[PDB]
Formats: C-alpha cells, structure tokens, sequence
RNA sequence: UUUCUAGCGAAACCACAGCCAAGGGAACGGGCUUGGCAAAAAUAGCGGGGAAAGAAGACCCUGUUGAGCUUGACUCUAGUUU
RNA sequence: GCCGUUGCGACAAGGUCGUAACGAGUAGGAAGGUCGUGGCGGUUGCGUUGAAGGCUGAGCGUAGGCUCGGCUGGAGCUUCCGUCAGUGCAGAUCGUAAUGGUAGUAGCAAAUAUUCAAGUUCGAUCCUUGAAGACUGAAGUGGAGAAGGGUUCCACGUGAACAGUAGUUGGAUGUGGGUCAGUCGAUCCUAAGGUACUGGCGAACGCCUUGUAUCAUCGGUGGCG
RNA sequence: CAACGUGAAUGCGAGGUCCAAGUGGGCCAUUUUUGGUAAGCAGAACUGGCGCUGUGGGAUGAACCAAACGUGGAGUUAAGGU
RNA sequence: ACGUUUCCGACCCGUCUUGAAACACGGAUUGCGGAGUGCUUGUCUACUGCGAGUCAAAGGGUGUUAAAACCUUGCGGCGAA
RNA sequence: CUCAACCUGAACUCAGUCGUGAUUACCCGCUGAACUUAAGCAUAUCAUUUAGCGGAGGAAAAGAAACUAAAAAGGAUUCCCUUAGUAACGGCGAGUGAAACGGGAAGAGCCCAGCGCCGAAUCGAUCAGUCUUUGGCUGCUUCGAAAUGUGGCGUAUAGGUGUAAGUUUCCAGCAGUGUCGUAUGUCCGAAGUCCUUACGAUUGAGGCCAUAAACCAGAGAGGGUGCGAGCCCCGUUCUGGAUAGCGGCACUGUUGGUUCGCUUGCUCCUUGGAGUCGGGUUGCUUGAAAGUGCAGCCUAAAGUGGGUGAUAAACUUCAUCUAAGGCUAAAUAUCGACUCGAUUGCGAUAGCGAACAAGUACCGUGAGGGAAAGUUGCAAAGGACUUUGAAGAGAGAGUUCAAGAGAACGUGAAAUCGCUGGAGUGGAACCGGAGACAGUUGAU
RNA sequence: UAGCUUCAGCGAUGGAUCGGUUGCAUCGAGUAUCGAUGAAGAACGCAGCUUGCUGCGUUACUUACCACGAAUUGCAGAGAGUGGUGAAAUUUCGAACGCAUAGCACCAACUGGGCCUCCAGUUGGUACGUCUGGUUCAGGGUUGUU
C-alpha cells in the first residue's frame, strides 16, 4: 500500500495522467525488459526502448517474430517492429503496432547517452541488491 | 456529499399560465434554442432540481457512549476465543493449536515478510490466507467506478503489545491487520458487525488484557478509569442442562400428548351402535317392539 | 396547526438560515494543525517551555466560583517587588506581568510570591554567551539535564482534601445558628431605618 | 377551384369506439335492460348528431386573492404656510 | 375438503403440530413479506467453455414476483447477516424523446401565356439557341443609388441536401478570381443637440449647469534679436 | 371485634393507561312532523340503510324485498317464480 | 397458457362527489424521469448501557491501513426540591 | 517711488514620485426593500437581510479598559464550549433574544500630544568620495524643510533630579563550518512473461525439492498492456538514496553602525487630548426596558475633575477606570485565485448549463437567454478486385474472434410498421367463469 | 377472393436499457502572487498544407538558456523533441494618457526629396489629480529701505 500522502491512489487521476503524459514521460512509460541473457550481460531489468534497438514479441499473436524497432510512435503508445507488417486491401504494407512491454530487447542501441544511462541503473541495482 | 445549492435553479423561467393548452410548470424564456419553453425547475422536471437537494449538513457522525463502545470491544474479545464463531464466521481453523492462538514473543522481532509466511504456514494459518487470496473479486456495482474496485476476505489479525516495528513483517499478507493491545479497534475485531475475528495474540499482549480491561471486580482496570468487566444476565447460559436438572425434573410434571375429541359427529338416528352405545335401552324396547 | 397536548414550537428558523451555515468537518484537521503549531514553536524555543509564560494563580470572582483558584493572566508589581524580581528581569526570564491587577490581601500576594520562588528555584538559566558564564547563570551539569517543558508551567492541583474528624465542642452545639442567619439578615434590612430613627430622636 | 391524373405533401383532433325506439339512470345513452335489427371494400357530397374542435367561463358567486380609479374611509407623506 | 386469522393447547421452539369458532369494506391504522431496487461493513459463490442487458418455452407462489430452458450479447454479476436510502408509476391539460390513425388526405388555384424546331444530357414543360405569340408600358416587370446585407458579384465543376413539381439550372454547393481616385465621398465647418472643465451638490459610483455659473483660460502687428 | 354466608330471568370474562389517523358537504326509507299549492323542495325526531357493499329477486335502478361475501363441492331454501 | 369456437356473465379507467358508464373533468400511443424529504426542537413508544447518577463539550494526549480508533474533566447539561 | 523680505496664489512637456482600473469566497464603511408570518392588516416579522455604492489583505477588522463586577475579586483583542432559547424586548400577539462569571485555543506588548529638560543636538534633495551598488555608508558640497518648532529623554505600570548599592551591550550585512526542512528540479530500485492447459488475445485453471514453499514483499496502492497481472511496464515501500537550488538554525571570523546605560532603596520635583464631554429634542437602531448604540440641530463644561456601577431624581456610603490621539503578531474566517489528497455522492433525461470545437451553435436592438451532442474494432486490417447502373446503390469477394461490429458503426427494448404461413370476419373490439378443438408437455 | 383483426416466424423504424468514465458534486490540506514596467477583458493577426478548439504576438501553434536524451506524424519535411524556465520579446483597443473616441495635430531632432520656408519617412515626446523641491512671477496682504 502507498505511504506517501502526495501520491494519488485514484483510478481516475492515474488514467488521466497516462493518457496526458508528454512526449518525455511517454518515453518512460513506453519501457520493455531485457531477455534473460540481455539482463545478466548489462545488470539491468527494463529500459525505456528506443528507435534501432532489437526485440522479440514475447505475447500476442506474433509471440516468438524478432526484428528491429523501425519507430516509437509515442503518440499511439506503440512500436513498429521490422518484418511485422500485414497488408491493406489494395496491397500496401502496414506495420502492426506493438506496445513495448509485451517484447523483450535482445540487443541494446548504445550511444553516448544510452551507456552513461545503463551505467547508472546498473549501479543503481547493485547498490540496491547489496543492501536487500 | 451534497449536490450544488444552485443545481436546477439557474434559469429564468415562468410559468405560461393557463390560457395556452399546456401544463402549467415553469419553463424557459427566450427563444431560438431547443431549451426555450421546456419545463424547468420541477422535481418532474428533465434538468431541474431533485426534490428535496441533499444538504451537506446532515447528521454524518454518531455520538455512541464510551461505556456501550467498551462492553462492545469485549464483547468482541470474548468472542475471538470461541472456535465455534471463528468457523461461523468463516476463517479456516482446522488445525490451529489453540484458541485463543498465543505466541511466544519472538513474533514481535519479525522483519520480513518472508519470516512472517514461513511462521503463518508452519502455525496452519495460512489456510485463511489462501481463501483470503480465492475471495478477491470484483465489487458488483457503481464502487468499482469509485476507487473501490476489489472485494475480499478477511484475514487474522496479530495483536502486539511491545513493537519492534513488528508489523512491516505482516502489511503485505493480504487480510491479515496488525493492532496494538493498548488501542483496540472494535471495527477490527468485529468486521462488519459480526463476531468472532481470528486473533493471534503475542504473549506481552495476553499479559497485558487483565491490566487494560481489569476484572469482574469493580475499577479493576486501570487504563479505563472506572471500568470493569460486564456481569452476565444468566450464570449457566445452557438450556438444556437447566432443564434435564434434577431440581427441575423433580417440580416437572409427566408430558401429554395433544387433547383427543370426537372430530366427527355420526347419526344415531340412521346407525344402530352408535344408538345402543348411547343409550342401551333402546335395543330393550326395540326387542319389545 | 397543533393538535393535542404539545408543548408549543419555538424554532428560530424564520430567517434566511440556508445564507450562514457553519459545519464541523474540519475539526479534526484544525486539532492536527494546532498540534503541528505547537511542534514547530516548540522546535523554534527549545528548551524555553512550550506554554510560555508563567501565569498567577487567581481566585474565581464571584461567590459561586471563589472556592476555585485558576491561572490568571499574569503577576502583579507588588506580587513581583516581594518576590524580588525586577518587571524588566521578569519579561526576560519568561514571567508574565499584569499590569492592571493589584493585590489587597496578603494571602492572595503570599501565594503568587511562593509560586514566584518556586519558579526561581526551578529555572535554569543559560549562560549568555557559551564560552563565557556570569553570576547567576545555571552551571554546566545543571545545563545538561535542561528539557523543554511541555503543558502548563507548574501546573495547579485541584485536588480535594477533606478536613479530619474531631470532637464536637460544646461551645459548637450551644451556639443558635438560624437565629445567627436571621439575626444577621434582619440587621443588614433595618440598618437604614434604625439611623434614621436614630437622628430624629437626637434631633428631639 | 373542387373533380381525375403525375410529382409533392401537412395539421387540428383522438379513453375505447361509432345504426336506432323506449326504460331506468347524474332527471337528454354509442355502450346498460327489453325490443327494432344486423353482410365486404369503396368514390363524390352533406352539414342532423358526436350535449364535435378551439380556451383551467372574460357572466354570477366564493376567497379573510389582487390591481386601475375616486373620496367625507383608516394611517402616513413630498410640498407649502407659520 | 383446503387457505388464512383469532382463542386455547401439546411438544426439547424466531419452530412444528392439534383443536374450535370465524373471514364484507371506502377514508384510515397496524402486521408479515426467503416481494422488488441501489449503496456500505462483512460473509457465499458464479463468470470470454460467456456476466449484465434484451426476446421468449417448462414450472413455482393467493400475490408482489421467482427459478430454469432456448436465442442474442460480450464483462461483469451474486447468496446470506446487519444497516442505510435520490427504493417501485397509468394518470398530474406531468417533463423529455420517439411514433401512430387522420392520410397519399387538406392541399400546391392572385399578379393574362405560352407554342414549334434544335442543342446539351443517362435523363428536359422548366437550362441554352432560333422562330412565333403575349405582357410590364417611361408615376415600368427599364436604367442607377441611400439605409440594410456582406461576397450573395464573375468564371469553371456539381452528387447528395435546399430551390413545397422538376432541374443538365441556381442568390444552393466545391474551387478560384474580383473593388485601383490630388479632382467622387468621408476627412474639414458648424445646426438641433451631446459631453468635458472648473463651480456647486452628493454617504458614494458620480451627478447638475454649457450659463459672468466659473474665470490669473491669451494672441496679433511692429521693432530688437 | 364476633355470628350469619351470596337472596329475580337470560347471556357473558372484566377493568386501566398511553400515542395517534381519517372525519367535521351527507343522502334515502317506514312512522311522527314544521314551512310551502306543491316539488326528485326546504327543515326536524326514533330506527334502519346507502355512502364504505358485493350477492338472489323487482325487465333496468345507491337506498326496494331476501340476504351480507375466504376458496371449492353436495344437499336445502329465502324473496321471486314455473 | 394473450389461437379458434361455443354456453353464462360482462358499460372506461383516475378523480371530486349524497350520487359517475355519464351529455362532469384528465387520458392518441410507447420508453425513460416523476412527488411526505433534510435539519432544529418537542413528546410518546420500542430497544441498548449505566443507574442517584448519567452524558460529557470545547480542548488536550496519543494514533501513519492518522478526518478513524484509544485515553483524558474540582468545573458543564439534564436529574437528585 | 527704488530695492529687499515675508505672507498668500499662480504657471511650467521644470527634477523625481505617487493615485486611477480589475477580482468575490472571506474582510471594513455606508445605503437599504418587498414577497412572506401574524390564518385579515398598519407597529411587528422577513431584516439592521436580497438589490445599490465605496475601500483593503493574505487574512481583514479588533486590541492593551473612561472594562467586568460587588469575591478571600478578575485584568488587551480574536475564536470555541457553556451560560441559553435564559435576563430582556414584543398589536406582551406572531415572534424575537444577548452578556458577565466558568472551561479552553492563542497569548506580546507599546508610542505620542501636554508638563519639564537639551535645545536644532533632526530631516529631504543635490554634489563628491566609497561599498557587497534596483541600494547603503562618509562629508567645511550646495540648496531647502524646521523656533507657528524637527529630533533626544519621557506617557499612567507613571516619569525626572541627586544619591547609595548592585549590574551592564545591541543591531545589519558578508564568508566560512557544520545541523536541519523542502508539496523545488533531475537521476536511481526486488521478484516467472518458467512448464501444462484455456483463449481472438491472458492476467483464467493446474504444477514448480522440502517438513513450512515457484520467487519478491518495509513493495499484494493505482494505472497501462488484446476483460482478469505483486512477479510484462510505469509506478508502489525503503519514518527512500544521489545531486543542484532554495531556505531556517547554531558556531566562528570579518565589515559597518551603536552602547555614559539598566534594577532596587532613599531624596526632592513632577504628572495629561473641547464645539469634545454632558444636557434637551428629533430620527434610526438594540434584548437594553424613564433610552443600548449612532447621527442631525440647539445648548455647551470641569479639574480629585470626568465616565461607569443596567429604574428617573436630590442628598449620602463607597467601588472601578481615565474618554474626546496612534501602532501591534497568534489563535479565527474563507477555496474566489494557484497547487494537492480523498469520498457509503451522479454514472450521460443523472452529475456543474457544459464528460464533446459550452457559456459554444442559436435567439433578442438591448439588458440578457442559452441548448442538443459520450461508445466500430485488440489492431483500420475502414471492404482490393470482378460485375449491373449516370449515380446513389446492389450482387459477388476480401479483412476480422466476430461484421447480423461497415462508418448515423457496442447492446439494440416498447410504441409504430412491412412480408410469409394459419385462422376468424352480419352496426365495435377487448375481458372473467366452463368445456371442446388445435397445440405443448410427462410417462419405473 | 380482396380488405380488416389475430397468432407464429422474419425484417424495418426508434434509440430505451445494460456494462465504464480523462467529467461533475462535496469534504479536507498547503500557499498569497493583478495593474501606468500598462491589468482583467475585447479585437485582429500568426502554421508548408490547419476552418474550429487550444497556443501564441510581428522573434506571432513560438526565440534564448538549462535538464533529459531520439523523435514529430494526417501528408510532407528535416544534438530531435519534451519538460523546466532565471535571458530577450510581448500587436491594437481597454484605467488607456496629445485632443477626440473608429477620426486629426503639435513639438523637437535625424534622413530623403537639389537647396528648402514645402513635402515624405523614422525616432523621442505632448493626459488628469497629487507630494517634495526648482525656476519665473502677481497682490499696498504685512513690513522695512530710498
């Protein structure tokens, strides 16, 4: 049960402020977790996904399709995968939307940026589990 | 909860009056909208007030008497060490040790939630647990919509009298609450109204009852100024000891069954037995005849 | 319309009533916010006392009440001149002066100057400046034990004690004490008159 | 114009419904009682009836309901004279 | 014979049973309701292998109502115990939304009037061309303006709606274009009149006077510069 | 204080307190009766009814005659009839 | 059983009214909404606790499943003349 | 008559300031109804209230007794409980209606005029230095205000002089050292998408060594994700950590200013608000009753005087304050504004008028009035292509768990209406009772 | 036969009901911040395509700076873009200020017209009340002096 008296156990609040997030906390909220392998190599559980990072669908009707993240459509709160497409009426190629948290990363697109931010969540969960 | 002062009574309407063919309710002014000449304020009325708005300023709270408060809460605790209301009220006692369930105070030093469970299993308490986990349910109706979305069994609920900070061991066991003996909560003891929660009683805590909430002796508590245990209306609260006594077998007279009566009237005018029966003359003077 | 044995309406609500409505849900919150203010003076003055000044004791002032003594709201001068303290030394040590009341009785003076000497003894006083004491501030180890105080600075006790059993005199029993009363009544009535009778026959 | 045709297309009104005689009934029935009778679906007219429709009678009375006006009604008042 | 009420009674039971008599009812009063509705504290369960809702066969109850079956539907619902209530509709010329018979009915009848051939079009009484016949008849059914409108102006598309028939046409609808001033007006002067200043009044927002009420309200030639 | 012992018929259990609804337009009939020419008129007395009430009969009818009502059955009738 | 057909019965509801099937008024049809409430003050009644007492106010102390619960009154309300 | 002062009054696009106008919940000052109740109605009531005008703040106002009272007395203001539906008012009708004492929240005290002493010891601009410069400090800067009196001491507790004892600093900034709060930003976090099964999609069902066991739990709040999730994600718990900024403190140093004072005894001296108070009368107002408060006009003071002690007046016992000048935090009110947390409330005819391009469309010349309107699907995958038609549209097809979810799209009631089959059908139709037929259903 | 009525089955018209819910209502808590440095409010304008709503002001669906760290999205298109927000900027009406209230006019400087007395452009300024001081004044109002 929640302690803190500024955090707001509403339902109603709590959709509100998903569904009004901006783009920066969409980025948050649009997070998926590392495989297995993917989680003992970085130290990390979950990370906010990004563009050219790879994934495999672990839930749905595409469970078990791989490829690499073409966009973050923060808007619609999807990702569009490569390979996972169907097709229109006429022909035309559509990506199916997929939401982050049911993939999982298998390889991580690492910058600048991308490596001090892993950095600091590995040492964030080290010193955690040290104190556990 | 209250509805706005001013909710339905925010137009300038009318009544048309008589004369026009329609009822004679108020209705809005002016014209070149749908609203212009329907009815307003009415209780009858679509968008006018409810009848009789709901004040704010009804009685909410209750002023109850400390002496019925305290008859209550032990009232409860008696209850708490009777197996049989446990059951009635529905928590899973099969095999625990002893009610009333004390335990040694090394509960009290509890830290983890993980040293809590393995001490619910291994005490078999952790059956109630279990159905506590199946009752979780969806609540029929408009609560789900405010913020009261699940409903759910009731667990035990451990009661200490020195904390060690005891009771983060036990907050994230679904149903089971964690209470301090000095401040006993009747809303608690008795959920809903009804007797006979399952209560795990720390040893400080079963040493410090006599002290909190005295004796049959009068001022025999010394925590609540003045109060004492209540005294019962009836000293053997058994009905059939009383009765199958032998004082009162003897002043008890043999039992009866239901009174017998004719039920049926025959015509000894048209039958022959019944009227020798009756009057065994009859037979004489028909002989003679 | 009243019908029957009623006993007859006196409601005050013929007013506008629904334009002034005071409610009392926020009784509980205004406890907590009270409570709140007490820790943060009393963060603000530790370890002078949470109450503040030290008031008087007070006799209540009509004879339904003056059996009972209670906080007043301050010492008077001449309660402060017998105890020896100074008005511009009490405002610094955390004694309240009332300037308006004046003492006419030496068992009310007595009291409060006891009650003045009994707070002299408790007080500890701080060294003004740490590294140096002077005459008259509390010592090391006294500064030590110091602690704020929480409720009433000496607090008064309204404890009743009962008068222990004696002889009945004999002097007690002859005396006539509804005659007294009477007598005493009759005396304070007639008082007038019997001047008046009194100057008209030295005037004869 | 109505009439018939093509196109277009409302409203009032409507407890349920619509053949009569007498009876009795809230003292003038379409319904009830006893009689006369009683056979689809329709077109154009008609103004006897539906105590036909329009409107909580503008007449009359009641209400301890008003308003306009008058004065020798009751109580006041601007103004003015002293 | 059965149901219930009342009285009485038996039984180790907030129950069952027995027995005798009895049962009209407006206004009204009480009682019972495992009659129904929505919350809360608890308790009992069901649910994408199909909840609520909706339509409707086999039953149950004196009734309020209830259970089950079948079909639709797609996410919630529920037993029992206390307690609470925005808790039950045929009416109120009730509120609101929708829909009937009337009824393919009343009706679409003032202002004289249209016809022939052709064009375009899937489609022409109604749009366009030509020929004819009529009308306004210069105090016009002509040609331009003021107030008002505000793009209705012009061109090219147009299927629906609107143009109380129709429509290929339109003041409709889609897309674009269009208003050029030293001399025409405004701008400038003042009329009736409005409104400021001060001045008085006013509890005050502010009012009253446009007047010798108020009032120290300037500006012109010339020299000098 | 002593004694006496229930003194017409028939029927039948009796008494007390509190809280409160609706009502405060009535109408009809045998008999008596006032005003009136009378009235399905106006006003009274006793009782019974309708209002509040169905049921058999009076063809029909608030009041008339019979009789008052849980839900069914068999038998017999009231007033009325064949 | 809201089908048909027979025999008997059978006037349209709500309302005001002495009296309504009325030539008295409202009602064309259907859905949904729609009216003895809140609070203050009395009084009686039922139930609960205590009982010459009872309830305690504002307040204070503590309480983090902290608007709750728990503790707390020389004094106040009603009662005891 | 010349020059020079002062007084009074002007003009300046003179140098530098300030006011105006919004907001409504609370706050302060005015002005001020009627409906209504009295079963009529005029005093009364509604009500010292809607409406109107003015003026502020984060609170405002009030506030340090010309008080309460009659004890063995209390002692500024504000607020709560109680007093109390009491005293009192009232066509003494309907109705209205306080306060002190008592228990509490909070508590904080002071400054002038006058008298007296020093007597211009005081102050604004400007100039020049100097600093930590949205402002301060220094002056032979130059002007001006001020003797019709600025400043210092000093105000009812009084005060001052001298004297004897004691006792003697305080403000403001700057930098550091730590100590502590932050509705202040940013960053960080424990454990299964494991096997079997179900599904369109799982979070649903079963299993995961062990006596006690899938695992975490100080985290089983909430939301999202193809209804169902502690363990998939954000989050949640860590009386959370890290970091930067703001603050509050405490101590050290430093800078600038400032301190001949304070208490008690004795000594001598000294000590106060006028068109005001009070009185008459008039009007309003109050519970205030021979006048509670306020105001107009007339009258108009005194100095142990003045006010008050609730029944008016003389004459007497006293008691208690010190009016006609001023400042002042807290407890209190209030969601109007900004930011938050909740709920036994409503669930699209409800709840604010407004869940939505709502104070919007639209209406009125204007003041102003004022709606209706939520829902495809997990995902547009929003129906390619063939075919008839000018087209609307239809017939095939395709997508989809599903399209009878097809765009006005969840469900899809009643009224009303069309078709197919059966049956009835002479100026109503419906309905209760009792059979028959058709039909439905049950039969170890 | 048809019509009419009725029953069973099917389909229309209509939008009730049910199921949630970024909305509303009420309660509580914490803060004190409008304006001549131009407010509240109004008008007009601003986007590649964008009427409305929302946002903004000629730097006009936003610039700078700081945090985070890869998008926006209907189509295009090319330290992103979001958040914070201390720098800059902030149209016209409006207390609304030159006078009037939908118009016209005065003072300076500078620039161009070739020169300029005349035009045109740009920039600064011209409101009412009031305080302090300054300058220039008026009055036998009182006074001195020649």
């Amino acid at each position: 049960m929640k302690v803190n008296p500024f955090v707001s156990s509403d339902s109603g609040k709590s959709r509100k402020a998903h569904f009004n997030a901006p783009s920066h906390e969409r980025r948050r909220i649009m997070s998926a977790p590392l495989t297995k392998e993917l989680r003992t190599k970085h130290g990390i559980r979950a990370i906010p996904i990004r563009t050219d990072d790879e994934v495999v669908v672990m839930r749905g009707r595409h469970k078990g399709n791989t490829g690499r993240v073409l966009r973050c459509y923060r808007k619609k709160f999807v990702i569009h995968i490569d390979k996972i497409t169907r097709e229109k009426a006429n022909g035309s190629t559509v990506h199916i939307g997929i939401h982050p948290s049911k993939v999982a990363i298998t390889k991580l697109k690492l910058d600048k940026d991308r490596r001090a931010l892993v950095e600091r969540k590995a040492a964030g969960r080290s010193r955690v589990t040290g104190i556990l | 909860h209250a509805v706005n002062t001013k909710a339905g009574k925010q137009h300038s309407a009318e009544s048309w009056g008589t004369g026009r063919a329609v009822a004679r309710i108020p209705r809005v002014r002016g014209g070149g909208t749908h609203r212009s000449g329907q009815g307003a304020f009415g209780n009858m009325c679509r968008g006018g007030h409810m009848f009789a708005p709901l004040k704010v300023f009804r009685r909410w709270h209750r002023n109850v008497n400390i002496a019925q408060k305290r008859y209550a809460v032990s009232s409860a605790i008696a209850a708490s060490g009777i197996p049989a209301l446990l059951q009635a009220r529905g928590h899973v006692i099969d095999q625990v040790a002893e009610v009333p369930l004390v335990v040694s105070d090394k509960v009290e030093s509890f830290r983890k939630t993980k040293e809590a469970v393995v001490f619910l299993r291994r005490s078999h308490l952790w059956a109630d647990i279990e159905k506590v986990y199946n009752s979780k349910r969806n609540r029929a109706g408009k609560g789900k919509l405010r913020n009261r979305q699940h409903k759910q069994k009731l667990g035990p609920v451990v009661i200490y009298g020195q904390d060690a900070e005891c009771a983060r061991a036990f907050r994230n066991i679904p149903g089971v609450d964690v209470m301090n003996v000095e401040r006993l909560n009747l809303l608690k003891l008795a959920p809903g109204g009804h007797l006979g929660r399952l209560i795990i009683w720390t040893e400080s805590a079963f040493k410090k009852l006599d002290t909190i909430y005295g004796t049959t002796v009068a001022n025999s508590s010394q925590l609540k100024k003045g109060w004492s245990v209540p005294l019962p209306i009836m000293a053997n609260s058994d009905f059939s000891r009383i009765i199958r006594s032998e004082e009162v077998v003897k002043a008890i007279r043999a039992p009866k069954k239901n009174p017998v009566l004719p039920k049926v009237h025959r015509n000894p005018l048209k039958k022959r037995t019944l009227l020798y029966k009756l009057n065994p003359y009859a037979s004489i003077l028909r002989k003679a005849s | 319309a009243p019908r029957g044995n009623q006993m007859l309406g006196n409601a005050h609500f013929r007013k506008h009533w629904h334009k002034r409505i005071k409610t009392w849900f926020d009784q509980p919150a205004r406890k907590l916010r009270r409570r709140q203010n007490r820790q943060a003076k009393a963060v603000e003055i530790a370890p002078r006392p949470v109450a503040g000044l030290l008031r008087s004791v007070v006799r209540c002032p009509q004879k339904r009440y003056n059996t009972k003594t209670r906080l007043g709201r301050g010492f008077s001068l001449q309660e402060l001149k017998a105890a020896g303290i100074s008005q511009a030394q009490a405002r610094t040590i955390g004694i309240a002066v009332d300037v308006r009341r004046t003492n006419k009785t030496a068992e009310g003076l007595k009291a409060n100057a006891d009650r003045l000497k009994e707070y002299k003894a408790k007080l500890i006083l701080f060294p003004k400046k740490a590294s140096a004491p002077k005459k008259g501030d509390s010592s090391a180890e006294e500064l030590k034990v110091a602690a704020q105080l929480r409720g009433d600075v000496l607090p008064l006790s309204h404890t009743i004690t009962f008068d222990e059993p004696r002889q009945v005199t004999d002097a007690e029993r002859k005396v006539e004490i509804f005659r007294l009363l009477r007598k005493e009544r009759a005396d304070k009535k007639y008082r007038g008159k019997r001047e008046k009778r009194a100057r008209e026959a030295a005037e004869e």
